[PDB]
């Protein structure tokens, strides 16, 4: 607040940090296990 | 769900006699904001030209 009488030491103990992880919307993947496998034991 | 709305109090009455003065003074504050997680999310359409 930095305007009464006391006040803290400074914003990051005006602050509250989150452990929260958060991500936008991800592209989704279709091509890439459609098609069936065809195992391989040699080159 | 990409809107949020931050708030650290509610909509608050207060009543004050301002007896020097002859009144009654009423106060009513609040704290809000409008803010997103992300930077999208919104379409507008607007008139032509």
């Amino acid at each position: 607040n930095q305007s009464s009488s006391v006040e803290v030491s400074s914003e990051s103990y005006e602050t509250i940090f989150s452990q929260r992880i958060i991500r936008d919307l991800q592209k989704e993947l279709v091509v890439g296990a459609l098609f069936e496998e065809l195992p391989m034991s040699s080159k | 769900d990409n809107f949020v709305m931050p708030r650290q109090r509610a909509v608050t009455v207060e009543r004050e006699r301002q007896a020097g003065k002859q009144r009654d003074a009423y106060y009513v504050t609040q704290r809000v904001n409008l803010q997103r997680y992300f930077e999208n999310g919104v379409v507008s359409g607007a008139y032509a030209a």
